[PDB]
RNA sequence: GAGCCGGUAGCGGGCGUGGAUCCCUGGAUGUCCGAAUGGGGGAACCCGGCCGGCGGGAACGCCGGUCACCGCGCGCGCGGGGGGAACCUGGGGAACUGAAACAUCUCAGUACCCAGAGGAGAGGAAAGAGAAAUCGACUCCCUGAGUAGCGGCGAGCGAAAGGGGACCAGCCUAAACCGUCCGGCUUGUCCGGGCGGGGUCGGGGGCCCUCGGCCGAAUCCCCAGCCUAGCCGAAGCUGUUGGGAAGCAGCGCCAGAGAGGGUGAAAGCCCCGUAGGCGAAAGGUGGGGGGAUAGGUGAGGGUACCCGAGUACCCCGUGGUUCGUGGAGCCAUGGGGGAAUCUGGGCGGACCACCGCCUAAGGCUAAGUACUCCGGGUGACCGAUAGCGCACCAGUA
RNA sequence: CGAAUGCCGGCAUGAGUAACGAUAAAGAGGGUGAGAAUCCCUCUCGCCGUAAGCCCAAGGGUUCCUACGCAAUGGUCGUCAGCGUAGGGUUAGGCGGGACCUAAGGUGAAGCCGAAAGGCGUAGCCGAAGGGCAGCCGGUUAAUAUUCCGGCCCUUCCCGCA
RNA sequence: CCUCUAAGCACAACCUGCGGGAACCCGUACCGCAAACCGACACAGGUGGGCGGGUGCAAGAGCACUCAGGCGCGCGGGAGA
């Protein structure tokens, strides 16, 4: 769990973004919603040791 | 994999009427798509959901090819009488 | 890949057409259509908009791509094709000889 | 048919004839159809415990040679695999 | 190495000379179906069991493992299963056709089906070939040669030797005997069963006392080189008609680059390139180059020990080879009879006797050759009814 | 290239000719619209009424509904449409299937037989508008409603108490 | 579903009520004797089950009319060979 509880947080954030997108209120789309390239797989990469 | 279930709500004239009784129909992840997403909506909006229904919608389209987007499952919560919260009342 | 070419966003002579010999500024490379825009072809776009905003006053309408095999770069020289000098760690574009 | 210690069956022609035959007079052939000569097969029963083979019956002495043995192992219930793979 | 966020054109939204976009290499995630493989299934879906996880919870849930079947050895483990445009081997295998009918025949062991296998497959080290006191594995190409032949001696089918080439290579195993060991018994100074050691025409081997003795893998790690991204790559300016110059003209220059493309047309000198030469951290690749390993070193003379068994040989039935019953050998083998292990056994085209040749009934064995889904270049190849069926969102409507 | 009842493409002729797909049948007044016999409404007229009306399976799949349209498809026209564009719309412990069962028939461990493909085949499993299983009535939007909601009832399981 | 005992368990396990809990996947729109299915067509054809009202004629799922409901059959206007 050295990298978890962070993607739970960032997937919570992306289900603030996808809420904000459906109503007409998401005015930085690719500036925010394509976080999941570097962010979000920011800490979805470790070698599963042991 | 709990916030990758409830994909999006729907702004619609029918799911603005869900705020009088039973909270709004979301498009849910149409596979891994159980009606026990009650522990995917109350773990997301901190409520106590009584009853959930289920669907399968959204067919075809022209412009050269078919299947307008997806065929996403979408339904709701019949969440307990006034834990209905979580700023949703915007737009309707 | 193949799509890389003469130069980048600097000042550059064009030796093309009506503008056979014109030193334009920073050039704003296209380049999948292999052009730039730089300062030369200034043909009028007889268009309103796609979004109907701030309507038609005059037309001082913008430029055109200008195919990039005719934008001769510049240095303290005129023309003189670019070259590569590496200096053991870099890759710089030095012209037929002046410098830079 | 089968094989159990030998090669499978073959395919023959027939080659009818209607003639006198060379050492008498002029010869001939008639019709070359496919007889399908299924090899000689006999279900043999041996007493390893209850074991059964489809052996070629020009190879019944060979399967009794295979039975005149003691290959160090007891019963799993069926066991012709150790009788047929400890064949030469 | 400066632009990007695919085929973007539009929301404007961001992101980059502290290095992005891309391309390559190596991982990670790979939902579901599919050999499908937990069971079912009407493919892309349902329904589980066990373990481990979230009143998120004991019940329904979802996650992440594991649950097919078969083959090989000691419940335990390593493979197999399906796919592939052709190419190949084996098992099967037509018929129209041709014979100016047709049945033998031909088409043809073709097409096709099935199995198998791999970048090749096959075959392969002589029980060979056949006239030479000869050749010496196998394959492929050209000759032999449309010869020899076969043939309702019609139609037609059609070698092989020799000889040129390519390529090159030989080897493991009971060509018996010694010990080992679960048990066999009539406890036998012994039956067969697994290994192990022996064993491959100082004609072979095992056994019995002289005369003592290391070449080299197909296997293994290496290393170039090859790819899988790329990179550097020479030298032209002016005037002219013109929409536009590279055209025309003048004055040049490079050339290990005057192949080609695009540039507003006709460009060696604008670009991309080409000649030439660099480039691999990572993976494949590879004795082409050197390295070691595994293996190989009754020469002699004897006491007749062993040289692959329902096999050879004989007959009946057939296929293969040029061979269609013929004088029918040979090679395979479905039926029946059924041997011996070197004064053995087979072959040299019935057979027999001389003279030769060669060792079957166990297996492996690179290389050269066929192929082209694939990538590249090449064209007295096509230029949209052509070329693939598709230059285009086509195996689509 | 001139012929192959050639092939592909084009355009003719036939020809403004036959037809326009039921001899159930229309007429009028307002609208709307640029435009109307055809669209909407009204009022008569007619036609089916064991259907030419409702409901469910089969099948088809978004044709449903609303709004913007009318080039194209409607055998005419079309503002209309089922056609084009975009957006909505299909809510189940109780209805139907599956977490249940079998019939014919498949598949099929075992077993048999086939040159290979494979062909059989016991148990088992699959197999359904058959058996079994817990729901009725009303309302609501533009569309769903035995699903949403209102009332009453009922079923399985799991935990706790007796 | 009812029942009987094997294995087993008899500190379980079932059974009856009362309290709480849990109830999953798919189908659901619309046409459905048709302009949306099958017939290349908005095709006079084909299509399974259920309700299919009233009055009259002996009865009737007939026939005649007609509720409810749904259509006037997606070309018409003339003329009167
Ligand atoms: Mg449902
Ligand atoms: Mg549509
Ligand atoms: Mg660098
Ligand atoms: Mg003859
Ligand atoms: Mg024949
Ligand atoms: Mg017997
Ligand atoms: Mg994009
Ligand atoms: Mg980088
Ligand atoms: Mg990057
Ligand atoms: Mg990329
Ligand atoms: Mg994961
Ligand atoms: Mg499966
Ligand atoms: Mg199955
Ligand atoms: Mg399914
Ligand atoms: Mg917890
Ligand atoms: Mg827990
Ligand atoms: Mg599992
Ligand atoms: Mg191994
Ligand atoms: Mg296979
Ligand atoms: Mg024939
Ligand atoms: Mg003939
Ligand atoms: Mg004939
Ligand atoms: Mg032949
Ligand atoms: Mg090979
Ligand atoms: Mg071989
Ligand atoms: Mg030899
Ligand atoms: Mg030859
Ligand atoms: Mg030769
Ligand atoms: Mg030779
Ligand atoms: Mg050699
Ligand atoms: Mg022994
Ligand atoms: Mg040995
Ligand atoms: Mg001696
Ligand atoms: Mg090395
Ligand atoms: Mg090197
Ligand atoms: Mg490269
Ligand atoms: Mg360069
Ligand atoms: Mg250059
Ligand atoms: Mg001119
Ligand atoms: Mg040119
Ligand atoms: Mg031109
Ligand atoms: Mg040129
Ligand atoms: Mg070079
Ligand atoms: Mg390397
Ligand atoms: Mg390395
Ligand atoms: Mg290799
Ligand atoms: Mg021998
Ligand atoms: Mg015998
Ligand atoms: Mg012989
Ligand atoms: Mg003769
Ligand atoms: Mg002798
Ligand atoms: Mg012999
Ligand atoms: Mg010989
Ligand atoms: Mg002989
Ligand atoms: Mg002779
Ligand atoms: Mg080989
Ligand atoms: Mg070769
Ligand atoms: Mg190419
Ligand atoms: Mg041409
Ligand atoms: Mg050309
Ligand atoms: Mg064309
Ligand atoms: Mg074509
Ligand atoms: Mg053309
Ligand atoms: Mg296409
Ligand atoms: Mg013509
Ligand atoms: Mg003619
Ligand atoms: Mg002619
Ligand atoms: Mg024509
Ligand atoms: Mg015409
Ligand atoms: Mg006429
Ligand atoms: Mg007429
Ligand atoms: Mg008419
Ligand atoms: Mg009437
Ligand atoms: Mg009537
Ligand atoms: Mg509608
Ligand atoms: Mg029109
Ligand atoms: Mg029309
Ligand atoms: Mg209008
Ligand atoms: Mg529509
Ligand atoms: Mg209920
Ligand atoms: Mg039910
Ligand atoms: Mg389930
Ligand atoms: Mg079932
Ligand atoms: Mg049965
Ligand atoms: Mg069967
Ligand atoms: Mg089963
Ligand atoms: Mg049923
Ligand atoms: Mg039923
Ligand atoms: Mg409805
Ligand atoms: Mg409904
Ligand atoms: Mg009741
Ligand atoms: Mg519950
Ligand atoms: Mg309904
Ligand atoms: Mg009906
Ligand atoms: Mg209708
Ligand atoms: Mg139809
Ligand atoms: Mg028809
Ligand atoms: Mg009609
Ligand atoms: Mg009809
Ligand atoms: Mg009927
Ligand atoms: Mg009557
Ligand atoms: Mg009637
Ligand atoms: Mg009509
Ligand atoms: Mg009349």
């Amino acid at each position: 769990e050295a990298r978890k509880l962070s993607p739970v947080e960032l997937e919570k954030l992306v289900r603030e973004k996808k809420r904000e997108l459906m109503e007409l209120r998401f005015q930085a789309s690719i500036g925010q919603l394509s976080q999941n390239h570097k962010i979000r797989d920011l800490k979805r990469q470790i070698a599963r040791l042991l | 994999t709990a916030y990758d279930v409830i994909l999006a709500p729907v702004l619609s004239e029918k799911a603005y009427a869900g705020f009088a009784e039973g909270k709004y129909t979301f498009w849910v992840h149409p596979k891994a798509t159980k009606t026990e997403i009650k522990n995917a909506v109350e773990t997301a909006f901190k409520v106590k959901v009584v009853k959930v229904n289920t669907l399968h919608v959204r067919g075809k389209k022209k412009r050269l090819g078919r299947y307008l987007g997806k065929r996403p499952d979408r339904k709701k919560a019949i969440v307990q009488v006034a834990p209905g919260q979580k700023i949703e009342a915007l737009e309707g | 890949r193949v799509k890389m070419h003469v130069k980048k966003g600097d000042t550059v002579l064009v030796a093309s057409g009506k503008y056979k010999g014109r030193v334009g500024k920073v050039k704003e490379v296209l380049p999948k259509k292999y052009a730039v825009i730089v300062e030369g072809v200034n043909i009028v776009k007889k268009a309103v908009r796609v979004s109907p905003k701030y309507p038609q006053g005059g037309f001082i309408e913008k430029e055109a791509p200008l195919h990039a095999s005719k934008v001769r770069p510049i240095c303290p020289a005129c023309g003189k094709p670019t070259r590569v000098r590496k200096k053991f760690l870099e890759n710089g574009k030095k012209i037929r000889v002046c410098a830079k | 048919s089968g094989k159990r210690p030998i090669v499978a069956n073959s395919i023959q022609r027939r080659g009818k004839a209607k003639r006198e035959g060379g050492v008498g007079k002029k010869t001939t052939g008639i019709s070359k159809r496919r007889q399908y000569p299924n090899l000689q097969k006999v279900r043999v029963r041996v007493a390893g415990q209850e074991i059964t083979f489809r052996v070629a019956a020009s190879h019944i002495p060979k399967v009794y040679e295979l039975v005149e043995r003691a290959k160090g192992l007891k019963l799993e219930g069926l066991s012709p695999k150790e009788i047929k793979k400890e064949l030469l």
